[PDB]
């Protein structure tokens, strides 16, 4: 009863995952947006920074 | 050089001449020839002298001196003294094709052996022991050609065209020429034992090899080139360093003869495990003969295996058929070998191809506007 | 203070950097050998379990991978390095050999693994000898098969016996000549369930794969 | 022997002739 | 009794597929049509620490974006650092084989895992000056494949008998056990709040577990071969997988799916490392031809490459200040990306 | 989602011939080499067959070798396995088998120990 034990486990953790929230991907995918956007100025790669800056030049 | 033993030589005889002294024709002293008592009216003839080795010993000078006991109005017939300059300035014809063809050598030699040392130097993943030896291997032959051309400048300045100057330049010169030559054959050598020393013994020290054959390599010859320049400077020690004396001479060719010799044992020891290491893959045929043929061709400039083929003959005469096909043959393949060992390993080596196109690569790329 | 943060640094550096000269000075010296065998082989003659010897004033560290999962294809990616891998198989349930044949197989044609070469032992040699009364099921090849003329048989040999050695090594042969053989190369041998010359034979197979890699650098073979 | 040292002995055998052959005949030179 | 549970099982998958298919109302490559473009990001070499013997497998960047360790199969683990150059500590391992290496929080600690299943930890602190064996922990029966410090006294760690452990060090036991896989577990992601995490496993799966409570929330199933990377986005609300089919694709944890894949018809070779960049714009991934592409992770669009690595590039790390970019390959050379 | 659906089957008599099918979905099913691995009752897991990206290259276990015909059908995504002059002793599971890398020659996938990539099985008995 090993193995029917294990089915029955598997069915519980399906029916785990399917009982939790969906957000629209168009409302997620714009807090992305949003983030990239209000973080862009702080990031060292995007925008080059002056050597007297960069402790690597 | 010899030049002044020659004049010195003179300087005896007219005081030997002189000595003698201490109706015929009185003795006297021509700066040439001691003249014996003449006879009045008759010609007096005194044999080609018997101390220069490229004159006909056997001729006669004719000079007639008259009555009143004077010299004819100086006569002299030295036709039958000069009979070998013809052959000289025949035989001086010849040497000119072999002074050139080794200097068109050692130009493309050197051409095609800076781009190698470039390119090995420059990259990084191309540093290794194996390729710390072949650099040394590039700048022996580039200090070979420099060496030459230097020797070629001073025969250039002897031939066509102060004195002291010249011996002591001429002393410089010929030790440099005969150390960078004698160093080129100890690295052959020395790339000789490393090829043979990672197959038969399976392990290596870097750094303990690389010192070694490194003190080997540049060291050695000095101690063989300071003792010959101190023995020379000791017993002759006149004009510059290119006649032979004797014995002496072997003192820097012994040491060199027997590092080709040996370097040639390596090689027919080295191909025969190649037979075995292609007879063990036919169990685990004409492709295998052709890569044996392969290998061979792309082992015999390394090693010198044609230096062998006229290593020892003994010296022979100026003109003749041996010496102008060993002549023709040695300056031609002495000449070729640096452009050969450069295009067989340097050029056509899949790992330099390799790199060279992956640095292309990214300066293509990095030309995207 | 700046300054001899500036200088104990670099005397940290260069104190380390003498450690790593003496370390990977025993690092190249000393081969590397995976001992990969099945469970039903005489793989005896934590995760991993490693034996340590010398022959010949040489160093010989061989790997044997103990109680692992039977998914290879992850962790074998880190045995790209090892100097050689020896292969060891018991001849004789399933077909065993064919598993066998197939791991080969998968061992060969992988892409990180071109530059290491294999050393394979036959082994179970005496059962060979017991199967003689009692193979040629599972194979339709072994009867159109004639025993090699360039192979010596031992004295005493049954030569069915030898005729089934020199099948299951050319059965080997044929999947190592297939391809990638200019990279790498496969050394087969024999051995009995209690032998002491195999070691003698790893050794003078190591030392024919460091020179065959030294010859490959240099472009002769 | 080594050609070009071989080369080098010969060539200044050869070339060490320059005062029995500018004494003797000076007509040419001068 | 199996027939009941595999076609309920099989119900249970096509309505959550259906409740995807439900939310997804648009794309991400739909509404960044208006976006500028990043230009090309021409990256430099600033460094290069050559210090190791054999191939180089993992590193991880300390917090203070300062000192960096760097573990080898030669059984080296050496600290770098990265300003000077200078090599800090050499700590010379029990066994010869490392997969993974980590650096806790607050710079004491380092482990150190492999084949032979036993993960050290070595403390920094060395009063007597010499680096010592603080505990090993010897509870898995596989491979140690990945592990991460969530804080001085605790630590995550993945295995390759299909669980993942939780440890306390103090005591030397496990704390819990996470058993949902099917296959070989290759590295995880920690969340900044250290509240949730991500594994990559062998079965094109993605599970997302709560630390605190013990099991998984959401099983991913968009990749076609086993997932290699994985790295949460800045924000700890989305995360990228790389995979061994060549393709990139990027997660959600709210829309319970794929919101875009990174594919490029000249690539076919694997996937062995990914890191975002601080604000999460730039993608870096390293593959298995030799080079490290920069994807555009809101156009799904190259950047640029890092070809200066001459063998398989094996790890990758990313400052937690975004300084700069380091890059760890099977040429035994660390190259740093300005 | 890479799944595999076997079909076909039964029971059959000694002689006979029967066909075998496997529906791929979720994969580039054009990309990947393939093959078939059989689990006899009460023994492990044993390699049948296999066929490459292209086709090109086919192997067969020696004991049905030129008794079975494996066969890719790329236009529509399915595997196709003829089976003519059926034996007693080839009765067993079969599992539609992928191996996980594409564009590659090597592969690993005789894992009893819960191998992911391979489909639930057909049941074959003569
Ligand atoms: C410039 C004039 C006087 C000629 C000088 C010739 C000699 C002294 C020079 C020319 C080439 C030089 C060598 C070139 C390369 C190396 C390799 C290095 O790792 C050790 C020194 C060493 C071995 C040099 C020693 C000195 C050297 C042999
Ligand atoms: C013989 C006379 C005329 C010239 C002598 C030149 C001497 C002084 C020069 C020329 C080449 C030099 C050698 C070139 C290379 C090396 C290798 C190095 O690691 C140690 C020094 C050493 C061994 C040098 C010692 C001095 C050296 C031998
Ligand atoms: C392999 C190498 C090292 C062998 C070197 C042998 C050398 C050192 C020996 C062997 C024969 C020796 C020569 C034998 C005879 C003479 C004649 C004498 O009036 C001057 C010295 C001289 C010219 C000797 C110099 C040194 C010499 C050349």
């Amino acid at each position: 009863t090993a193995s029917i034990a294990q089915a029955r486990k598997l069915v519980e953790q399906l029916k785990m995952e399917a009982n939790i929230d969906r957000i629209k991907v168009s409302k997620a995918a714009a807090d992305l947006m949003a983030y990239c956007e209000a973080h862009a100025k702080e990031d060292p790669l995007l925008t080059p920074v002056p050597a007297s800056e960069n402790p690597f030049r | 050089m010899t030049k002044e033993e020659q004049i010195f030589l003179l300087h005896r005889a007219q005081a030997q001449c002189e000595k003698r002294l201490k109706r015929p024709c009185l003795p006297e002293w021509d700066h040439i020839l001691c003249w014996p008592l003449g006879a009045p009216g008759e010609v007096v003839a005194v044999p080609c002298p018997d101390y220069i080795y490229d004159f006909n010993h056997k001729g006669h000078a004719y000079r007639r001196c008259d009555r009143n006991g004077s010299w004819e109005l100086t006569w002299a017939n030295y036709s039958e003294c000069v009979k070998f300059l013809t052959n000289e300035t025949r035989e001086r014809e010849v040497f000119d094709r072999l002074a050139m063809i080794y200097t068109v050598g050692y130009s493309v030699s050197l051409a095609s052996l800076t781009v190698a040392v470039l390119i090995l130097a420059y990259f990084r993943r191309l540093h290794c022991t194996r390729n710390y030896i072949h650099m040394h291997l590039f700048l022996s032959f580039m200090l070979r050609a420099v060496s030459i051309f230097v020797k070629d400048a001073v025969l250039y300045s002897g031939a066509t065209l102060t004195a002291a100057a010249g011996y002591a330049g001429c002393r410089v010169a010929v030790t440099f020429f005969l150390y960078f030559l004698a160093t080129n054959y100890y690295w052959i050598l020395v790339e000789g034992l490393y090829l043979h020393s990672l197959i038969f013994m399976a392990f290596f020290s870097e750094k303990k090899y690389l010192w070694g054959f490194t003190v080997f390599g540049w060291g050695l010859p000095a101690v063989f080139v300071a003792v010959w320049v101190s023995v020379r400077a000791t017993l002759a020690n006149t004009g510059c360093w290119d006649l032979s004396s004797g014995n002496k001479k072997w003192i820097i060719q012994v040491p060199i003869l027997a590092s080709i010799v040996l370097n040639f044992i390596l090689f027919i020891n080295i191909v025969r495990v190649l037979a075995t290491k292609l007879r063990e893959t036919n169990a685990g045929t004409r492709q295998q003969y052709r890569k044996l043929l392969k290998s061979t061709l792309v082992l015999m400039p390394l090693f010198g295996v044609h230096y062998i083929v006229f290593m020892a003959t003994p010296y022979t005469e100026v003109s003749g058929t041996l010496w102008q096909v060993q002549m023709h043959y040695e300056m031609l393949f002495n000449s070729f070998q640096g452009f050969f060992v450069a295009i067989i390993y340097c050029f056509c080596n899949g790992e330099v191809q390799a790199e060279i196109k992956k640095s292309w690569s990214r300066w293509t790329l990095a030309l995207d506007f | 203070d700046q300054r001899n943060e500036e200088k104990a640094q670099r005397e940290a550096n260069k104190k380390i950097e003498k450690q790593l000269q003496k370390d990977k000075q025993v690092y190249r010296a000393t081969h590397r050998l995976l001992l990969l065998g099945a469970g039903e082989s005489g793989k005896s003659t934590t995760g991993i379990f490693e034996t340590k010897f010398q022959v010949d004033k040489v160093n010989f560290h061989m790997f044997d991978v103990g109680g692992q999962r039977d998914e290879r294809r992850k962790w074998i990616q880190c045995f790209n390095d090892v100097t050689a891998i020896i292969f060891v198989v018991a001849s004789s349930q399933t077909n065993r050999l064919q598993e066998a044949l197939n791991l080969f197989k998968s061992i060969w044609n992988n892409r990180w693994l071109r530059t290491i070469s294999v050393i394979l032992f036959l082994n179970k040699q005496d059962l060979l000898a017991e199967k003689v009364l009692a193979i040629e099921d599972y194979f339709p090849e072994f009867a159109r098969y004639t025993t090699p003329e360039d192979a010596t048989p031992e004295p005493g040999e049954d030569p069915r016996v030898t005729r089934a050695k020199y099948f299951i090594r050319d059965e080997f042969l044929r999947i190592s000549t297939a391809s990638g053989d200019g990279r790498h190369y496969c050394y087969p041998h024999f051995t009995c369930a209690v032998d002491t010359e195999n070691i003698r034979r790893v050794f003078n197979d190591c030392r024919d794969i460091i020179q065959r890699m030294h010859l490959r650098q240099y472009e002769l073979l | 022997a080594v050609a070009e040292i071989q080369l080098m002995h010969q060539r200044a055998k050869w070339i060490q002739d320059a005062r029995r052959r500018a004494f003797l005949h000076k007509l040419i030179a001068e | 009794e199996l027939d009941q549970l595999r076609q309920e099982a099989e119900q249970l998958k096509n309505q959550i597929r259906d409740a995807r298919k439900a939310c997804a109302d648009a794309t991400l490559s739909q509404i960044t049509n208006n976006i500028d473009p990043v230009g090309r990001i021409q990256m430099r070499t600033r460094r290069t620490l050559r210090g190791h013997l054999a191939k180089i497998y993992a590193m991880h960047w300390g917090t203070d974006s300062r000192l960096l360790v760097s573990a080898s199969q030669d059984g080296k683990l050496i600290i770098w650092d990265s300003y000077t150059t200078n090599k800090v500590h050499a700590i010379p391992l029990r066994s010869s084989w490392v997969m993974t290496c980590a650096y806790a929080p607050s710079g004491n600690y380092v482990a150190c895992g492999g084949l032979d299943n036993i993960c050290s930890i070595y403390n920094l602190k060395t009063r007597e000056g010499n680096v010592r064996v603080s505990r090993e922990l010897a509870g898995h029966t596989g491979y140690l494949s990945c592990c991460r410090f969530l804080d001085d006294n605790q630590i995550v760690t993945s295995s390759g008998d299909t669980t993942c452990a939780l440890w306390d060090i103090e005591t030397g036991q496990q704390t819990t056990t996470f058993t949902g896989h099917t296959g070989d577990v290759m590295s995880l992601s920690l969340a900044p709040d250290t509240r949730l995490f991500v594994s990559g496993a062998c079965d094109a799966s993605a599970k997302l577990w709560d630390v605190r409570e013990g099991m998984c929330r959401q099983t991913f199933t968009g990749h076609e071969s086993d997932i290699n990377a994985i790295c949460f986005f800045p924000n700890g609300n989305a995360f990228a997988t790389g995979s061994d089919d060549a393709t990139c694709r990027l997660f959600d944890l709210r829309a319970d799916q794929e919101l875009m894949t990174y594919s490029h018809d000249n690539i076919i070779c694997g996937i062995t490392s990914v890191s975002f960049s601080k604000s999460g714009r730039l993608l870096l991934a390293g593959y298995d031809d030799f080079n490290c592409n920069v994807w555009d992770a809101l156009k799904a669009d190259r950047a640029g490459v890092l070809a200066g690595h001459d063998n398989r590039v094996s790890c990758l790390g990313v400052t937690d200040d975004g300084m700069a970019v380091a890059t760890g390959s099977w040429d035994s050379f660390l190259k740093i990306w300005n | 989602q890479v799944q595999l659906q076997e079909s076909g089957g039964g029971l059959v008599q000694p002689g006979g011939s029967l066909r075998l099918s496997c529906a791929a979905s979720g994969f580039t099913f054009s990309n990947y080499k393939m093959n078939w691995v059989r689990q006899a009752p009460g023994k492990g897991l044993e390699w049948v067959s296999d066929i490459s990206q292209s086709g090109a290259s086919i192997s067969y276990t020696g004991s049905v070798k030129g008794r079975f015909t494996i066969s890719r059908d790329n236009a529509k995504n399915t595997l196709y396995l003829q089976m003519n002059s059926l034996k007693p002793e080839d009765t067993a599971v079969y599992y539609c088998a992928r191996c996980p890398a594409p564009f590659t020659r090597d592969c690993f996938d005789v894992t009893s120990t819960t191998y992911a990539y391979r489909g639930q099985g057909t049941q074959v008995t003569v």
